[PDB]
């Protein structure tokens, strides 16, 4: 319990919630019953052995972890799958039809497992890993009710934009949303949302938007940066829209001015990259604000 | 369109969107694409006629569960349904509420039933004597009162924007009965509803008595009508005199 | 966050609830139109009957002398303005092709600088035409502002004539007749096509009661015949 | 281009004379009759007049001079350039000429525009503040400027306790002052300028919203707005400060005091504002505004 507006510590975060791992990117677990349990977010590669070490301080059976929530496809949101999975015997993956067939698609999961790769430290023993198409997967549909425990009813979103596959889950009795990165990376020392347009702008705002419709928010989850609460969660998605459409407009006039792409993504990197370095190379960083410049000024509204 | 940047953009882009179409199951799945991007489950439009004056024909078309719209019309709740009938005493719009509803307490037990738990209500009437309404529902969320205002507008603007293109395509439901009448016979009805005998407007006129009979006559026919009385309440009534 | 016209839209309620005299009312109309960019202003009421000769009354702020002209030629009967919202509920904007029926008129108009205007119409509840003019001098209407000023016009007129119906001003008042349910069902068969006959067989009661039901109507409208009766009486709504 | 950046004229009838920075702007009401916004400082008079001088055959037919607040840079000509033009009538709120009635004010206006002259210039002539031509404006008051000039005042209290902005209904014109920020001329975006209170500001922002959408937006620094930039210009300035709002919110739950992002803000901004703004006021006037706003703010569960 807390005071504090954000929680970022591993542990116990809520009286059915932990966090696991690594703040920065951490896997949610969640207490069906005595004897049954669910994760969230499937976190980076290189963590597989934190992970289940602190997974372990919780559930006193393996065995007991019937479903694990996936948000989207992307490197960091799905690496822990193929290592912990041959752990988890009664595990369903749960994931969206298009993240589902992500692993079936080999270029896709070449791109995971590169990514996954690079990011161990100096003499890291990975362990043994199964088939990306091997693993206990039930795709979900948009508005599909979970039914993971007695007290516990998660509600499937669509929340495209972000990516051609983001969806986001709801647990409409704690007002609790898990969002992944679909309003963006959290800037940690402002307070404010940072866009995370990777796909199709115009998805994305029109996410966010229905996200606003949802009821006042008591608890937001996003992929990184740990549990949000009390106003800073209830206004979540309006700032993120709003944050995103003043994205827009600095590059909308930089434009007017004559700058290019390259030049907002340095500065754009030189203001924001220093978060992410743990769990994302520069360089990929780096291109990823130059895809979401390319995106926002061609799917912006121009100023005439 | 329809995106973001402001509302007169939404609006002409929800204009743009709707000009191409030929076809009105297209201009239905544009209004249903913007009431669930208004944040409502589902909808409906309903059209009351004035005639028959004892039962007064109420159309509708939506996308309430089927079977609620087979207990609606079996049971002819279209004829005193709250919502529809405030248009007839005011042009604001109606939110859904027990209150509203004391007078008619087993249509809201049902709606309820069906998951219409939530809404609202917006009537407009139409250039020629007809009450147009647009009806928005979903099942959870109660309506906030700014949620309120920003659906009184932009369910105002789709409704009329809505009432246009079916009379641009003359859509059955609103086609009510498609009589025209003659310059010649339109003026002689004019007269009649406004008192004058066959003599008097033969005067006025300057032509024959029979001849005016004979244009009554041909009235009545069209109206499908027994005598004159008829033909100038429905003709009053549609606003063709 | 969803418009920020939504804001004027609130502004503007809140501004005219709490006023209960209709002068004020019409103060703030011209408030919002010479906000907008206009100079004048109109508000019309056509009402449905005499159908020969409807009844058109006008409140607004063009120079009293170009009212007694108005008035004088009866303008109102054959203003084009007013009469394309017998059959549609979109903005018009001044043009001469829409004048081309009515030259007279708009020369006049012109003659008085109402050189640019539009016209928006709206149905009131009860079967009235109440149509809303703004008009300036030397600016042709451009584009957005048209597609802008329609909306505004659109709310505007909305909330005035609630508001002036909940104030009951004279002017959209009506020949005020009342019927009970008894009479006013009779009416409702009666225009339905029902001979004195059968309405009395379905009423159950005695056919010179519902004749004699029948003159106790038509006094009231000062009436010659049923048909005087039934016209009027759909044409205010009242069955 | 979308912003328009230059001493003379801006369109068919106005022109912006003296700095881009502390501007003063000039309306031709018709063939023989001028009007002024904007009061300015001292330091740039000597490029008034003569900038004046390419577009005004006659300083005589000047009639109005319209001030937005009692601020140094928005102000303080009236010594410089009232007497000459002698048919004028000074229109400002109650609150305006009551402070230039107040010897301290006009003591503290004299000495932030003294801090900005050359070691060069000379002062021109000088005369008193409470003989100047006033008349006092109301909020709404139609000001019949000129058969095409009709603008309206509105009172936009929150930047300073008096400010007002005048729109010009027939070309859809708002000049703003400082009531909206400063506008960021590298991003794009608004600075919010808090100097009296912050619900005011904001109600003045919404009521400004209510207009009928602009076509030029006309702030005291940076020139002329157009197209989207000046269309949702309230709406975005209402909304940096809210943004703002939120920042400071956020740092203050983790320990921070003002002084942290004071510091910063002066650092990130105060750049634009070197050339007629004292850096050690600009850090004090961040450091005002986020106290009221550390104030007037909505706290958090
Ligand atoms: O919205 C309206 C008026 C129109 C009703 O339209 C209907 C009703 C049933 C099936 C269909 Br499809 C449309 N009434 C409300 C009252 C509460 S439930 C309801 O339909
Ligand atoms: O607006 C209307 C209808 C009449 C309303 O204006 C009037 C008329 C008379 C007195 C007063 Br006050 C306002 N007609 C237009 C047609 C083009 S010029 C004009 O006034
Ligand atoms: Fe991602
Ligand atoms: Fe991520
Ligand atoms: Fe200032
Ligand atoms: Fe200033």
């Amino acid at each position: 319990q807390g005071h504090m507006l954000r929680l970022s510590a591993p542990g116990q975060l809520d009286d059915d919630l932990c966090l696991l791992g690594d703040v920065q990117v951490p896997v949610f677990l969640l207490r069906l019953g005595e004897a049954s349990w669910a994760l969230v977010e499937g976190g980076i590669s290189r963590d597989a052995e934190l992970v289940w070490a602190d997974l372990c301080r919780w559930v006193a059976d393996p065995s007991q972890v019937h479903y694990w929530l996936i948000t989207h496809k992307h490197y960091d949101h799905c690496g822990l799958l193929p290592y912990l999975c041959p752990r988890l015997p009664n595990v369903q993956v749960l994931a969206s039809e298009r993240t589902c067939q992500a692993w079936k698609s080999e270029s896709a999961v070449r791109v995971v497992e590169r990514l996954n790769r690079q990011l161990l430290r100096a003499e890291q023993r990975l362990p043994e890993a199964c088939a990306w198409d091997a693993l206990p997967v039930r795709a979900v549909a948009d508005g599909e009710w979970l039914e993971l425990g007695p007290r516990h009813r998660l509600q499937v979103i669509e929340a495209h934009g972000h990516s051609d596959d983001h969806v986001v889950f709801y647990d409409v009795r704690r007002r609790r949303l898990f969002c992944g990165d679909a309003l963006g990376e959290f800037d940690e020392a402002e307070g404010v949302w940072r866009p995370l347009v990777f796909d199709d702008m115009e998805a994305y705002l029109e996410s966010l938007e229905r996200l606003q419709r949802l009821p006042t928010l008591l608890q937001l989850i996003p992929g990184h940066g740990g549990l949000l609460r009390g106003r800073l969660a209830a206004d979540g998605a309006e700032s993120a829209y709003t944050e995103c459409l003043r994205l827009c407009r600095r590059l909308l006039w930089r434009q007017s001015m004559g700058e290019s792409l390259d030049e907002l993504s340095e500065e754009l990197h030189r203001a924001w990259g220093g978060q992410s370095v743990d769990f994302l190379p520069g360089e990929l960083h780096l291109g990823s604000m130059r895809r979401m410049l390319e995106i926002l000024s061609r799917q912006a509204l121009p100023l005439d | 369109m329809r995106n973001d940047g402001g509302f007169l953009l939404w609006w002409d882009g929800l204009r743009s969107e709707m000009q191409p179409i030929h076809d009105s199951q297209g201009v239905f799945a544009v209004l249903e694409k913007e009431v669930r991007r208004l944040g409502f489950d589902y909808y409906a439009y309903g059209v009351r006629h004035t005639i028959p004056f004892t039962r007064p024909k109420t159309e509708v078309h939506g996308t309430y569960p089927k079977a609620w719209l087979e207990r609606y019309q079996m049971q002819n709740y279209g004829a005193v349904d709250p919502a529809i009938l405030n248009g007839l005493r005011s042009s604001e719009m109606v939110v859904w509420s027990d209150s509203l509803f004391d007078q008619s307490r087993m249509l809201w037990n049902e709606a309820r039933d069906w998951g219409l738990c939530v809404g609202a209500t917006l009537p407009i009437r139409a250039p020629n004597n007809l009450l147009s309404v647009l009806s928005v529902a979903r099942d959870q969320q109660n309506i906030s009162s700014f949620e309120r205002e920003e659906i009184r507008l932009r369910l105002r603007c789709m409704i009329e924007l809505l009432t246009q293109k079916l009379t641009d395509l003359e859509h059955p439901m609103l086609m009510s009965n498609p009589v025209c009448l003659s310059h010649r016979e339109r003026e002689i009805l004019q007269w009649t509803a406004d008192g004058k005998s066959s003599g008097e407007i033969a005067i006025i006129l300057s032509i024959s008595e029979s001849t005016v009979n004979f244009h009554h006559k041909n009235i009545q026919k069209k109206f499908d009508a027994p005598n004159k009385t008829l033909a100038a309440a429905y003709a009053a009534a549609l606003g063709l005199i």
